[PDB]
């Protein structure tokens, strides 16, 4: 071979070294996708994490780098690009409890809570998210309490039978959302009541990511 | 004028179209090419094993010299692979890691990039400083970019997630031509050899032919019953192959405006990702989700070759301009060349 | 003829026949198909050590067939036992390091996510190989020649300390901590799969490596001229065969448990 | 792009001198660096070559052990230490950048260089040295090589350099393959042994000295160079 | 109401314009494609295996 061939081989080796370094630098980051019908808690979670296609933000908490992903702007068939998110680490599904009485403007006969439940069930039953962890977030606790004090919960759940208590209603909604996951063995749901304190939410997200990383490391080694 | 009257008129026009297609179908490609000699069993070996990707590869496009090939993976970087010396020519770092499509200019001076990000990036390879820099960024689309192809050093057509396609000018940087005839998410695009026409297949189980200079659509095809994912023009320029999730490839002619034959098999029930013809057009290569690549006879519809080198779903496929070899890229982060 | 000799021969033959093809296939899958990760490096090193042990087993089979006779020079008599000891200690240290890593990824998961890479794995594997080569130095030194053997107390003591006591204690502590963390947590799920796997691994390791060290210790506290010493030296072959059986037990218990690795091995055939 | 050289001047025999070169306008860590010396009333000569990241360094067979080349990538600088200078080392040095890939153009930009005054392989040999030519006619410079440069890959490793009085040498042809920034009037032909550089139209800016260089191996050797006077 | 009616009218006009295009026999196009394939068969390295001397990928 000529000298130019050796120079090209050296350049290719340097490019491979750079690619390996970039891969090792990007592997330490944990990827978190966001999901949720409408605009339930998109802006709130984005503002809590910070403190036109896909938007991505980077932030370091407890020496852990997070890669935020949002697909709220993609108004197209989700099944044609959801497979690209097969390698994500966590999926935060946000939903507003106060939407139990509100309805979508497109159709008055369908409720927002039913649409959110259907979206959550479709995401859980996805063949690409068999091992992807899902973290459920409940937004607007105070507004939900006010609406419960003003209106009952049976207006949207005819099968519900219980007292009009915030704790009981929250437990029932949590159980209903957890029962939609048919893969109880491989998929785990992390339920949390989001509040105004962003520090507690960030700490819970960090703990959930730590638990998911531990579970993945134990599954890769064949121990769990 | 009433909406019901318009629906009735559209139904009558569709009935007239299907009646004309049924009456004009005097013969079929099967009974005409039944006397030609079969193609026989075809066997290919892995000539080059391109490694270096750390994510699922989504797109790959050959150049005019049939030696350099651009490859795009979810790692957020474009790689210019050399076919002969298996070397990397350029590593272009991308701003958006969700890249699903790429294109190589016929002159070899510019490259395209796009995907979930609505903005389409154009990069220059022949910069004076010797480093690949962002030549420009094209904004205006509302959906994810599905495919893009270069017509010249100044114009480039592409399709986004919304039910429209757009041909942009490099010098101007704005939408030079728009096509809003499709009713579904456009997913496949293929230019014609004469560069005056191009076919685009969408998720509504339809592919449409659009003129570059005219602007309006010429013909429509509804032979598929599932979301069309891949399309490729025939080397002769009078036909084009389409592949959807129904595990069936279909060849539609521009002059005949009717399907010829269906390329399907019993054990093949998975979707199709990439289809293309050889230099002569006798062989039709199709990548399926069953981790295999099937090369059928364009005239006999028989399975001529099977390639099981990839361990993951084949995402992209490209035949060289001279027909010397064909490269395939799957989600296993490996490119494989067969011939 | 002696029943312990036939038992040792049968055990060694079964270990070879069940280890060589399996370890070869696992190493081939981990090297040519599996991605180059840290656990991949661990599996590759373990399979390499097990394959070396299996390839050296026929030498022990021929030696047992010759019934203690070795019509060769002192070079082989100093080489092949040193190689056997090197391979055994390398496998033991690799298992200990795998247990340490599995405990560290649970104790300090963020530190592993930020620093645990392939370079540190290669460095610690090289250090393990260096330590194992240092351990087999007195084996290569003190062996002499027709009977190939020795002619010692401190050597057996440091062998028991470095190869059996500390590794077993470390593995037990690591598995206990893993079980306690999995059974005590905010999101702890009610399951016993990891506990069962840990118990099985610990039991196999104990059954394989306890009689060897027990007989090695008793050799120095028993007169070989007495019938008890004769029985100990006779069952030493069975003990070494049961210890070599760990070389075949390790792949099926470590590499063939991952679902992705099982799928890759199934697609490879 | 700009290549500013410094460190030249008068040096006593037996001393040491560190020539510095600052690069700007391009990625210094991507291009390989070459040193080319030119003696008064003589031709060019290769001195040393360094690659990206200092992974491949080569020196001329005549200056082995004396010259030492180094590069600072975070600072984009090149340094060349010369020790035990002889009475022949008095020449003008130039720093050249060259990148190697499919479709590239090595030795495309030549630096200004600096002067320094003290006190078996392939060799290019030209039959002619000075050809008088009048405006209106064509120019055809022929050259013969001692070894066939036609490698197994099929690429011709021949570089043409046009040096003008007072200016830096400009690259005309890097491989028949015309370079960038030069008109299409220049063309190259011939076999693997003999080569011919032809000019379609001779303008007033094409005057100067033409040098031929081979790149089949690491040790380079420039030709005599044909000078055109007008 | 107005947007849907305009879209329906545009679709009807597009379909009517596409219906006015000319058509030819399918047998003629099939014969043309068969002749093109028979002509370009000798120029297809993928259809006919080329020797290792003329193959740039043959190691
Ligand atoms: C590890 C190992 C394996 C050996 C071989 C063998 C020996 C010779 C030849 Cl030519 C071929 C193979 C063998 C394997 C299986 C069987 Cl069935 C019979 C022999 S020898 C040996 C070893 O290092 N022994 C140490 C300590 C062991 C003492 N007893 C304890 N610790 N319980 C030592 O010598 O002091």
């Amino acid at each position: 071979l000529s000298a130019e061939d050796k120079a090209a081989v050296e350049r290719s080796k340097m490019i491979d070294r750079n690619l390996r370094e970039d891969g090792e630098k990007a592997a330490r980051e944990v990827k978190l996708l966001l999901l949720g019908a409408g605009e339930s808690g998109k802006s709130t979670i984005v503002k809590q994490m910070k403190i036109t296609g896909i938007v991505e933000t980077h932030f370091t908490f407890k020496d852990l780098h997070f890669k935020m992903f949002d697909v709220g702007a993609q108004r197209s068939e989700r099944k044609k690009w959801i497979h690209c998110f097969e390698g994500v680490t966590a999926i935060i599904f946000c939903v507003a409890l106060s939407d139990y009485d509100l309805v979508l403007a497109e159709d008055e006969e369908m409720n927002r809570m039913h649409e959110s439940m259907k979206l959550f069930d479709s995401i859980c039953n996805n063949k690409w998210f068999t091992d992807t962890s899902i973290i459920l977030f409940l937004n607007k606790k105070d507004l939900f309490e006010e609406k419960i004090k003003k209106s009952p919960l049976t207006i949207c759940y005819p099968e519900y039978a219980g007292s009009n208590t915030y704790e009981e209603a929250a437990a029932y909604i949590q159980c209903q959302f957890e029962d939609l996951n048919k893969r109880k063995d491989t998929k785990e749901i992390y339920t949390h009541f989001t509040c105004s304190t962003d520090t507690k939410n960030v700490q819970f997200v960090f703990d959930a990511v730590t638990d998911v990383i531990i579970k993945n490391n134990l599954k890769d080694c064949g121990l769990f | 004028s009433e909406l019901d009257q318009l629906r009735q008129e559209a139904e009558q026009l569709k009935n007239q179209i299907r009646d004309a297609r049924k009456a004009c179908a005097d013969a079929t490609l099967s009974q005409i090419t039944n006397n030609i000699d079969p193609v026989g069993r075809i066997q290919m070996r892995t000539r080059r094993t391109l490694r270096g990707h750390l994510a699922k590869i989504y797109a790959m496009h050959w150049g005019t010299d049939s030696r350099l090939l651009v490859s795009a993976s979810q790692d957020g970087k474009l790689i210019i692979w050399d076919s002969y010396t298996t070397n990397k020519v350029h590593a272009i770092p991308l701003r958006s890691s969700w890249v699903m499509t790429c294109a190589y200019a016929p002159s070899g001076n510019y490259v395209a990039c796009g995907g979930l990000d609505n903005i389409c990036s154009i990069y220059n390879l022949k910069t004076r400083e010797g480093n690949v820099r962002v030549s420009r960024e094209l904004a205006g689309h509302t959906g994810y970019l599905s495919c893009c192809r270069f017509l010249d050093d100044n114009q480039i057509v592409t399709s986004s997630g919304d039910t429209t396609c757009a041909l942009w000018d490099i010098e101007t940087g704005q939408q030079t031509t728009t096509f809003t005839g499709h009713t579904g998410d456009v997913m496949s695009l293929s230019l014609a050899p004469d560069t005056r026409l191009f076919v685009s297949g969408a998720c509504d189980a339809s592919a449409k032919l659009w003129d570059v200079r005219e602007g309006m659509c010429r013909q429509t095809f509804t032979g598929h019953e599932s979301d069309i994912n891949a399309i490729c023009f025939f080397p002769n320029g009078n036909a084009f192959a389409t592949g959807s999730d129904d595990a069936t490839c279909r060849l539609f002619d521009l002059r005949a405006d009717q399907e010829l034959m269906t390329y399907s098999h019993d054990n093949i029930i998975c979707g199709i990702t990439s289809v293309s013809f050889s230099k002569s057009g006798r062989l039709l290569l199709a990548g399926y989700d069953d981790f295999n690549c099937n090369v059928w006879d364009a005239l006999k519809a028989d399975r001529a070759g099977v390639l099981a080198g990839h361990d993951n779903r084949v995402s992209c496929l490209g035949v060289t301009d001279d027909g010397m070899a064909v490269a395939t890229g799957s989600w296993d982060s490996f490119l494989k060349i067969w011939n | 003829n002696e029943p312990p000799v036939i038992l040792s021969m049968v055990i060694l033959s079964l270990t070879f026949l069940l280890g060589l093809p399996g370890n070869g296939l696992v190493l081939w899958v981990a090297g040519l198909k599996m991605q180059r990760t840290v656990n991949t490096i661990w599996f590759l090193h373990l399979t390499l050590a097990d394959l070396l042990c299996c390839l050296s087993l026929p030498f022990s089979l021929a030696h047992l067939a010759l019934q203690g006779q070795w019509p060769y020079g002192r070079f082989l008599c100093k080489l092949i036992p040193s190689i056997i000891v090197l391979n055994m200690f390398a496998s033991v240290f690799l298992l200990t390091a795998i247990s340490l890593d599995r405990c560290l990824v649970v104790f300090k998961p963020i530190w592993c996510q930020n620093h645990r890479n392939v370079g540190m794995a290669c460095s610690i594997c090289g250090c393990i190989w260096v330590v194992a080569f240092v351990m087999c130095i007195p084996v290569f030194v003190y062996r002499e020649i027709n009977r190939c053997g020795y002619k010692l107390v401190a050597i057996t003591i440091t062998r028991l300390v470095v190869g059996f006591l500390l590794p077993s204690v470390i593995m037990i502590a690591c598995y206990s901590f893993i079980v306690f963390r999995m059974q005590r947590g905010r999101f702890a799920k009610s399951q016993s799969k990891t506990f069962r796997v840990a118990v099985v691994v610990v039991a196999v390791f104990l059954v394989c490596w306890t009689p060897y060290h027990i007989f090695g210790v008793l050799s120095l506290l028993t007169d070989p001229e007495t019938p008890l010493g004769k029985t100990l030296m006779s069952w030493d072959h069975v003990c070494i065969a049961l210890a070599s059986a760990n070389s075949c037990f390790n792949p099926f218990l470590y590499a063939l448990l991952g679902k992705d690795f099982r799928k890759k091995a199934r697609q490879s055939i | 792009v700009q290549l500013v050289e410094s460190g030249g001047g008068l040096v006593q025999p037996g001393g040491s001198r560190k020539l510095s070169c600052s690069a700007s306008g391009f990625a210094f860590s991507s291009f390989g660096m070459h040193w080319v010396r030119q003696a008064p009333e003589k031709g060019l000569e290769w001195v040393a070559y360094i690659s990206s990241g200092s992974g491949t360094i080569y020196y001329a067979d005549t200056v082995k052990g004396r010259f030492t080349i180094s590069r600072d990538d975070p600072k984009n600088t090149l340094f060349l230490q010369m020790t035990s200078l002889r009475s022949e080392d008095t020449a003008m040095y130039y720093c050249v950048r060259s990148i190697y890939y499919y479709g590239s153009s090595p030795f495309d930009f030549w630096g200004q260089g600096t002067t320094l005054t003290v006190s078996a392989d392939i060799v290019m040999t030209q039959a002619t040295s000075s050809v008088p030519v009048t405006p209106g006619e064509s120019v055809s410079i022929s050259c013969r090589s001692s070894k066939s440069l036609l490698h197994s890959n099929g690429n011709t490793y021949l570089y043409w350099f046009l040096q003008r009085p007072g200016q830096s040498p400009q690259l005309l042809i890097y491989r028949s393959n015309l370079a960038s920034g030069v008109p299409d009037r220049f063309s190259g032909s011939g076999s693997g042994t003999a080569f011919t550089l032809t000019i379609s139209r001779l303008e007033a800016e094409d005057v100067g000295v033409y040098y031929c260089m081979q790149h089949l191996e690491y040790p380079l050797t420039f030709g005599a160079g044909t000078k055109l006077e007008l | 109401n107005t947007a849907s009616i305009a879209q329906a009218r545009k679709l009807v006009e597009q379909l009517k314009m596409e219906a006015n295009i000319d058509r030819i026999k399918v047998s003629k196009a099939a014969a043309d494609l068969m002749a093109y394939c028979e002509a370009h068969a000798k120029e297809d390295p993928l259809l006919t295996p080329v020797p290792a001397s003329e193959n740039p990928f043959r190691e």
